[PDB]
């Protein structure tokens, strides 16, 4: 799929959301390194989630279509609304 | 104005009875209310908001509505019809009459 | 006895003139709304006698994009035909280079006959219908939503938008009183638009089967 025209919605479903966070949790409880600052946040998802805050998580969501092409979305790319 | 008398037969083909409660996404009323609270509206003195500026914001807000998207005339029908009961609630609240 | 055959007649004359005009044939107006009276003088009120004879009532329509593709609609005096009227009418075809045509029937259609109706069909597209179906169109009622036949390019361009095949569509069966109605055979598409209270106009499309 040509990534200059993606037709998927600009905003973060609170499914991609919840995958992000608790894939991205996972990965810091592996000791993986932190992007943004800590300064009290020690518990994964409280990391995690100020990182999605932050807009600063290196994950790519790839939602796939019903024809079968897929759409590389970057999470810095996506719209958060909660 | 021909644009809403145009919608008013639109919805009198699409509601038959006089049934004029509906779901809609986003409630205009409260909103309205909300904004006069929020910027302390006065009822009583004129208003600074020019009726072109309400004309023009609602096309270019219902431009920005898009449920699908595409600009092909199959896609600009879709979404013309989509977005429509919304489009006629709106262009009826927001009428530059009301807000004046 | 005689009244209200001539009143059924009218009716499902009106009916079929609306069906020819709803599958794009070139119907004149005064034709299309023919009061019962002006029906009465132009063909009689005397069925019984034979004054007007249901052999009278045939119809030859030509679509409004292209002449020479004419229609037939023939109405049979015997209540169940059989496969020798199909043969006249066939034959009548031939005789006039016709490739379509409507039989409504009285009371029904022999199996053998229903046979004939699918083993000439590339040759010759010819349908039936029962007089008791066609006294009411279907789509002037409020459940029934206006449906619109799609052209082979409209549908190639729906298929390029969603990005998928036919068989994903929805599905309407050949034999459904609509299809017959809009006269829609398998691999066409029709277009439905429907009013809906939650987006106001909505559009679907099914495939035939």
């Amino acid at each position: 799929q040509a990534n200059q025209k993606r037709i998927t919605t600009p905003y973060m479903t609170k499914y991609e959301r919840a995958r992000v966070l608790g894939t991205r949790a996972l990965q810091i409880a592996m000791c993986a390194p932190v992007m943004v600052e800590l300064e009290g946040e020690t518990d994964p998802l409280l990391i995690a989630m100020k990182e999605l805050k932050a807009r600063k998580i290196p994950i790519i969501i790839r939602r796939y279509l019903p024809d079968g092409s897929y759409e590389d979305w970057g999470v810095d790319e996506l719209i958060i609304s909660d | 104005f021909e644009r809403m008398r145009e919608d008013r037969e639109v919805l009198r083909v699409i509601f038959p009875t006089g049934d004029s409660k509906v779901v809609l996404p986003c409630n205009l009323l409260r909103m309205i209310w909300n904004a006069q609270k929020i910027f302390h509206i006065n009822p009583r003195l004129p208003s600074d908001l020019h009726p072109i500026k309400v004309v023009e914001g609602v096309k270019e807000l219902s431009k920005k509505l898009v449920i699908v998207n595409g600009d092909d005339p199959l896609s600009r029908q879709a979404q013309e019809n989509a977005t429509l009961l919304f489009n006629i609630h709106l262009r009826s609240t927001l009428c530059s009459r009301r807000m004046a | 006895d005689d009244e209200e055959e001539t009143y059924r007649l009218w009716k499902i004359r009106k009916t079929i003139m609306q069906l020819c005009h709803d599958r794009g044939y070139l119907v004149t107006q005064d034709e299309l709304d023919q009061t019962l009276e002006e029906f009465k003088a132009q063909f009689g009120d005397k069925p019984s006698e034979g004054r007007p004879r249901r052999t009278d009532l045939t119809v030859l329509v030509a679509h409004n994009d292209d002449p020479t593709d004419q229609m037939f609609v023939f109405f049979p005096e015997e209540p169940k035909v059989g496969i020798k009227t199909i043969k006249v009418y066939c034959q009548r075809m031939q005789e006039e280079n016709i490739t379509r045509a409507l039989i409504v029937v009285q009371q029904g259609m022999t199996p053998s006959a229903k046979q004939s109706l699918v083993d000439m069909a590339p040759k010759y597209i010819l349908e039936q219908f029962l007089q008791q179906e066609l006294l009411i169109n279907i789509t002037e009622h409020e459940l029934v939503p206006e449906h619109v036949v799609m052209t082979k390019e409209e549908v190639t361009e729906l298929l390029a938008r969603y990005k998928l095949r036919e068989n994903q569509l929805p599905r309407i069966q050949a034999g459904d009183p609509v299809a017959r109605y809009f006269g829609i055979k398998r691999g066409q598409v029709v277009k439905i638009i429907r009013p809906s209270e939650t987006a106001g106009r909505y559009i679907t499309y099914r495939l035939v089967q």
